[PDB]
């Protein structure tokens, strides 16, 4: 029941090892090891068969075979119901007492979820057969009074160390386009007409490491970008992108919200592969993907979605709801002050947020023949309760960077209050 | 006595615990002899083909009724049986004396009881092969040994007995 | 060559583990373990085949298959010529010397015997394959002078700890009747006509724990009673005796002798099953088995055969030969003094024994409407040489309890000497 | 960076060393849990049928070209694959704490590089199943664990990386 | 010399003891090398298919005559041969030096002798595969090793030899 | 590149264990063993297949099957490409550091050579699969700088302890004759006519242990003699030589040189078997092998070839080239002084050698009716540079024994310099 700061899509979550059912349904056996004696329990794999456990909320789509394919995409798991990995426990009893050795079968719990708009619409739990648990302790007295105890509720308990690793995977129902040649400093990709029928991903790599501005010609629709986990330093060709069919993807930045007019600014390394997810364009007029290397401190925004703000020519509150970045990550807003430019003319503004807390930085965006440049106008250590106003030059453009420090809600609301 | 349970009327399936050894089967598997600081090891593999369940049905609770009701709440020993599991025990013989250790299978005792007025009226019993247990004694060709060491006349649990139940419905 | 205090029938005796043949016929091998080195010999069961050894004095009846069936009845042994039980020895040599590790195959010796009237008429020795013997010792000198030594006599030697466990089994050639309902305080069983062709056993359980008097209407023939070893606390039904097909039986008390007019008094527990062996009744008139719960100190005789004495109306010696109980167990004799009752009238008696020694207790049997009652008249700490006379009321009935303390002969002779 | 090699122009086969573990495959085999001084053992058998090679070919260097050129200078992993080899790891859990250890296969990284002006222009990669590696951590149901323990996002070598080459001719 | 036995005239079957190693077969199985405190283990399984008996018959005593007369008084090695038995040796290499240990099968030497006037006139020999024996030596690439370590030119017993007989009749 | 003091024929040389190819071509794997952890690598023989390595200089004659047959003749190796012998390594890491465990497959190197006149004309190297090598050491730093290193040259390196054991084998292309009956003190064998087509061996045993003089009637051709390694104390019959088909032979003494007129004097034990190799006699007149037991100190020459010297009736140098014995072994020369015997008459001689150094002993050969006898005339501790002359009685016979102390060349030259 916690906020999950990720875009819509599929995720495979490794929820830990050591899971086993209640009522000793996974108990292999108990050994009474008398003092000055050694006991041992072994899983020798004289048979390589294992018995996975599966549970789904939608058997037609999230079938076991489907979930297994996801798990393969996420962690590259090869074998699901077989194993050649042996495990064995060995304990020696002290000279003074007897020992009880209990061994159980265990499972690693992988959760598959279909995450849509801060909500889980489908869910499957796959329990991968693991390498057991062994509990040793002082042997109980054969005379200990028998206590009538009610059986526990049917279910699983977690025995291993705490773990929660989220790995996102390419949505298998959305096609993958590829930009074969390592994109130079400037590049424009024409979005195929297939985009009219469903979202797609575009796989590519930059020829030169640096910061890039990526966007559509109208700053619409919004774009999401991922990194192909493990794609770095494998096969490589300076004049061709070598594919690895890596379906495990790390979310860099981006949004799903339709009206979110914006562009991305992210740091990209040439030794890696990336995926840009383009939403479905329900139009008939060709769209484009524009890549542009950026020199200068525009990198301050590195790995962030820059939301261009609309309807600023009024007084008072100016809200903007957007998917909140995770604690520690950015989300930017671009402001072109309403009115005409002539240094003197200005307008009073008050930057604030409503759901989530964060640290803000206000920049003055300046154009040059050596790229863009930012000038820090001020910093804010409390956005939720900021009341400090600031006067901005009319006709000028400002960028406000928010660094989430407290993730209370799925969405973060930015308020560019206008005092006048 | 043993038939007095503090439970509402009706049928129940009870896990009497792991660690049960059966009557007079003590030495069915054999014994091992060693001496002078040597290390003796004995082990096995409860492969389905070998270790098999012991049923003790009653008029109200037949073999099938017992199995299904047991494998439903507790470990499904039928599925498990297809996967070979091993266990071993080792002990070092004393400086200048002889050591003898013998092995016997341990079981999990399950019961299907009929409760009527806080006393068991009917009782079915099931022993599921679990693992094994070894008993050792030091000796010499002259020593007399308590026969209790070699013989167990009545089923018993080498661990603390248990009573974990669940009312049977339908 | 020792006395075996048991009734006629079949017995399986576990005579111990560690048996192996002479002349190293069971030697698996020897390892020379140099100092600072470890040696190990293993029986991995890569083949589950074992080779039992068998010997019988009557191949037609006591065949190996027959003996195996007995062993199964006695100890419930499942596998005879296969095993999945691994055994292995491991030894490390000190830094100063070399070690010699010798490993041999071994066997557990089970002896099957047909015991009839203190004599063994048939005998079979079954050698169940065991888990080996390992002998470690200082390595001998490769130069030690070779001593011409004659081969030993063909045979077996005992290597394991001393053991001699006698387990009796239902005679497979005598039928088993069953008294389905837990017998109440009083019960009479009609002995089927099959008893005319061979002895039979009657399986039953008492509804209420207590002491019981069991007998035939004429106190003839004598009855023997056993307990079904392991029958306690398994399946149970308050209105039905649940059978376990337990053929392993523990001798409680009873005799085979034909003229032994008597009845039994034994302690019975409801959570157990029992067998009463009825000899063959070579008659044509129906016989009966009468069970009767007994309240009162008649329990003093608990687990004993009460022999009713005949021909007491004479002077001098009055001998009674009977199978002697084992050291520590009882054997009782009932005496109704010859003559008519009138307190005053009495007769002088001297109780003694001839073969075996024991401790005696003389009781006065009194009738009440609350069952029987016993009154201790005297105790004797030496029966073999007792000369102390005692006067008993004529027409009254006395019971004399003997507790064997010295088992010299198969039979014990009771002498109710009459001084007058 | 990683593409700058001080070698004459031409193609080469390079042994990048044994000890490589692959990305995010950390827990594919399972984990083991023990406690109170018990000894935990985990092992395997890279039988051909199971552990298989991972190829990452390029336009100039295809699967076959990579294999033959590798098995020519270095160990022929194809022949070796028919002979079962085993490996195990064992560790003793602490006095009164829990131990968790998991296993993952290790590989030998081989590369086929195209050198042109002292910089790698093309690079093919091959991972040959080698043996295995275990990672362990002590814990309790409350402790938070660094996720780096459980997850490896980028291929790496647990031993020192290597660069042993041989120019390819013909 | 070796032919002088203090026995009545006639034929005999003699158990010369376990622990015999054969001529120059010292290294037929291979050697093992380890170092720096590592533990080296070598073992085997004298499965019928492999380890086989060596016969050395004479005019008066042929292969069959030898076998039957041996398996009659002593261990029947033919029956035993169908049941796999294993054995191993382990040794720890020294702190900073190398260890080499090699394995060779041991046998039981049986003889069929013809005695006439207290001297053996004819002698048949049989070697039954028993278990194994390892020899180890510490070393370095410069050390010279006594070749007796590696080579045994004449059959011998690593344990004390024996002479346990039984006159053959018929 | 060293002198090999053996006669022409076949030899199998065990050149050691621990051989493995370069560039880790025999590397099985490496384990990183973290501190307080144990690592283990096993060759369980779940498959008994091994892969030998072979190399020959003459594939038509020295084929792998042929070489294997030789190896069998030399060491009696049974299995070449299979093994049931398990090997395994186990290492525990200290509490302070990590350990690196490297395991490799290894081979024992057996070299087969056809040795002819101090030269190897054919050669085959057979690499018998061995039981591995394990290298443990401090684990290297994952950060250690990667050093571009050139691959080594294709080949083998020796990892095991130094070893070089030469075992000669019966030349399989030369027939084996047998002297069935243990030869008495005197015996003459008629060399079959087959000797006209190729050399042959004669297998025999002496009835009585002692020294023997063996030779042909003309002291031509020269004879070589071997011992059948392992032939002692196996099957035996006092009236018949029991064959063992032992093809492993130990060179006692003898030469190949054609003109070498000579006879052998060697020590022979009855509990052993021997082989005398008779060269091919390209004649048509029957030859003979004469055996003669010798009593007396002629045994001083024990195991030596006695070369009868020719052309002594001149002054100056008198050279004799012959295959040199190995360091520590003998080679004798017999001298019958030119002229007629009459004590007084003598001639001055100077004994020397040229290639190899040695210790000399000069004997006076005397005839008796109790066999031959030797009288030491003098000893020399330096033959290479001996200049001490000695006067010998004309018409008398002397024997000069050389004990090689320095083996510089395949051949040793004896010079019986005549001062006058
Ligand atoms: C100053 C100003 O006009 N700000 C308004 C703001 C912006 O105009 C837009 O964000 C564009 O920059 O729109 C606000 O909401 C009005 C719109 O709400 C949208 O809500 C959707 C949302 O887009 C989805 O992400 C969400 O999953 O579902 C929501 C619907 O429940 C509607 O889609 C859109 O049609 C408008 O109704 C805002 O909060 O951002 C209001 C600001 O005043
Ligand atoms: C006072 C008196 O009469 N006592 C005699 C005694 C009793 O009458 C009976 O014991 C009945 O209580 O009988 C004595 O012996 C005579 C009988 O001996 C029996 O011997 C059998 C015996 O029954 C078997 O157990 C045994 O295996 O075989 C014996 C035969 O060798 C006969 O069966 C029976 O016919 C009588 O001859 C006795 O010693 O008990 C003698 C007492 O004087
Ligand atoms: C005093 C005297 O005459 N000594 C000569 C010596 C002897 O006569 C012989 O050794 C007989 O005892 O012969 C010497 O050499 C001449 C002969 O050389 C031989 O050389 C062969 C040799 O036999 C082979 O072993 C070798 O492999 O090949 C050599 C040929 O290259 C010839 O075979 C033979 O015909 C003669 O030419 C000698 O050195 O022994 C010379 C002495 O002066």
């Amino acid at each position: 029941q916690t906020i999950l700061p990720y875009p819509n899509g599929l995720y495979v979550i490794n929820k830990g090892d050591g899971y086993m059912r209640t009522n000793d349904k996974d108990l292999i056996g108990t050994l009474l090891i008398e003092s000055s004696t050694s006991g041992s329990i072994i899983q020798p794999r004289l048979r390589n068969t294992t018995r996975p456990l599966f549970n789904t909320s939608n058997p037609t789509i999230f079938s076991q075979e489907y979930t297994e394919a996801r798990l393969n995409d996420a962690f590259n798991i090869q074998l699901f119901n077989t194993s050649t990995t042996l495990f064995k426990f060995v304990e020696e009893a002290p000279t003074n007492k007897n020992i009880s050795m209990k061994v159980y079968n265990t499972y690693e719990k992988y959760e598959l979820i279909n995450y849509q708009n801060g909500n889980i619409d489908d869910k499957a739990e796959y329990y991968l057969p693991s390498l057991g648990k062994c509990e040793v302790s002082d042997a109980p007295s054969p005379q200990a009074p028998v206590v009538e105890t009610p059986v526990d509720q049917d279910g699983f308990i977690q025995t291993g160390p705490n773990e929660n690793i989220i790995v996102g995977v390419i949505n298998p129902s959305e096609n993958i386009e590829e930009i074969s040649t390592p994109i130079p400093d400037d590049y424009t990709y024409n979005i195929p007409t297939s985009i009219q029928n469903n979202a797609c991903y575009v796989l590519f790599k930059v020829n030169t490491t640096g910061v890039y501005k990526i966007t559509t010609k109208n700053n619409l629709p919004p774009l999401i970008i991922y990194e192909a986990i493990g794609s770095s330093n494998r096969n490589m060709n300076s004049n061709n992108l070598s594919n690895d069919n890596i379906k495990a993807i790390k979310y860099i930045t981006g949004l799903n919200r339709s009206d979110a007019k914006s562009y991305l600014i992210v740091s990209l390394f040439k030794d890696k592969n990336y995926y840009i997810r383009i939403p479905q364009i329900s139009s008939s007029t060709t769209s484009q993907l524009i890549f542009k290397r950026e020199l200068g401190n525009i990198s301050d925004l590195a790995d962030s979605t820059v939301n261009i703000l609309d309807n600023l020519n009024t007084s008072g509150t100016h809200y903007y709801t957007r998917q909140s970045p995770d604690v520690g990550n950015y989300i930017s807003y671009q402001l072109t002050i309403p009115g005409d430019f002539n240094n003197i003319a200005s307008s009073i503004f008050s930057f604030r947020t409503r759901n989530n807390q964060g640290i803000g930085t206000l920049y003055r965006l300046t154009e040059s023949i050596n790229g863009y440049n930012l000038i820090t106008i001020n910093n804010y250590s409390d956005l939720l309760n900021n009341v400090e106003p600031i006067s901005l030059l009319n006709g000028a453009t400002y960028i406000f960077r928010v660094k989430v420090t407290e993730l209370n809600n799925y969405n973060i609301i930015f308020d560019a209050y206008r005092n006048s | 006595s043993i038939n007095n349970v503090n439970l509402a009327d009706g049928n129940y399936v009870v896990n009497r615990g792991d660690g049960w050894i059966l009557s007079r089967q003590n030495q069915n598997l054999g014994g091992n002899i060693s001496n002078n600081g040597c290390t003796a090891i004995v082990g096995d593999l409860r492969i389905r083909e070998t270790a098999t369940p012991y049923y003790y049905p009653t008029a109200s609770f037949n073999e099938e009724y017992i199995k299904n009701n047991v494998q439903n709440v507790f470990a499904n020993f039928t599925e498990a049986s297809e996967i070979p599991i091993g266990f071993e025990f080792s002990k070092t013989a004393p400086s200048n004396k002889s050591l003898y250790m013998y092995l016997q299978y341990t079981y999990i005792r399950y019961e299907i009881i009929k409760v009527l007025q806080n006393t068991v009226t009917e009782r079915a019993v099931l022993y599921v092969p679990s693992l094994g247990y070894v008993k050792s004694i030091e000796f010499n060709s002259e020593e007399q040994i308590d026969k209790n060491f070699y013989f167990t006349s009545q089923d018993k649990c080498i661990l603390n007995e248990k009573f974990i139940y669940k009312k049977i419905d339908d």
